[PDB]
DNA sequence: CTTGGCTGACGTCAGCCAAG
DNA sequence: CTTGGCTGACGTCAGCCAAG
């Protein structure tokens, strides 16, 4: 029983190391995308009230 | 819901967020030009 | 030596994780920061696209 | 590896310092926003 | 009211790499 | 050439909680 138990548990840890590191690099992809897309937003906007001053 | 449990149910939030964004923001700067002509035409 | 390696090892182990840790939870407020000030740009922009026609 | 630390300090400082910078120039844009929808008063 | 499935936190082994 | 400081990855223990 005891056997069982670990190894079940052993190969459920892998799994779980596994989808947080494709969580952590979500987050980290997901910054990157953000931050270009705030620099577009900004640029654009100063643009835009240059287009009417 | 707001702040899951599974690190599954994270990644799907994150990825479903990211795209109504990605849609958002492509739609923003899809018809820029349009208004970038509204000021020929005030001008 | 290695009574005292594993006692400075599993104290460099808590602190490790004690700034991963951190380290997601500065990811995750980045990317909530970075949410609400990209829905801001762009709901200014929509605002000057309704008010210049 | 120079904006990919390995260290998660240096990582936790980078990310600090990054939201720093993009906060600053946000409450620029939208600070004398203001001074544009004024300017918008002359047209109409 | 239990359980099984995930996750948090632990200690240990192994490897990288600037600092000696 | 070592070493010491950090981190990746492993297995184990304990606890939370929707699913029963």
């Amino acid at each position: 029983k005891r056997e069982v138990r670990l190894m079940k548990n052993r190969e459920a840890a892998r799994e779980c190391r596994r989808k947080k590191k494709e969580y952590v690099k979500c987050l980290e992809n997901r910054v990157a995308v953000l931050e270009n897309q705030n620099k577009t937003l900004i640029e654009e906007l100063k643009a835009l009230k240059d287009l009417y001053c | 819901a707001s702040n899951p449990r599974k690190f599954s149910e994270k990644i799907a939030l994150q990825k479903q967020r990211q795209a109504e964004e990605t849609a958002a923001f492509e739609e923003v700067m899809m018809d820029i030009g349009s208004t970038r002509l509204q000021a020929q035409k005030l001008r």
